[PDB]
């Protein structure tokens, strides 16, 4: 999954 | 200009459009999942029920999209 940290 | 009209990119403001869609908080970005449909962000711990860790699947869909 993508996180905002990416 | 700003990227987000709602907070004008102020890191000291809460914003449910460009930070956690439920609480507006910017903390713990590594725990904010991005919805692969609507691209809103969600703290794993703001979800109801909360997720106790970041899922391992490639994609994830928020409660507003699944
Ligand atoms: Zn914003
Ligand atoms: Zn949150
Ligand atoms: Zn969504
Ligand atoms: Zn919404």
């Amino acid at each position: 999954v993508r996180t905002k940290a990416d | 200009g700003p990227s987000c009209k709602h907070c004008k990119d102020d890191v000291n403001r809460l914003c449910r459009v460009c930070a956690c869609h439920l609480c507006g908080g910017r903390q713990d970005p590594d725990k904010q999942l991005m919805c692969d449909e609507c691209d809103m962000a969600f703290h794993i711990y703001c979800l109801d029920p909360p997720l106790s860790s970041v899922p391992s699947e490639d994609e994830w869909y928020c409660p507003e999209c699944r």
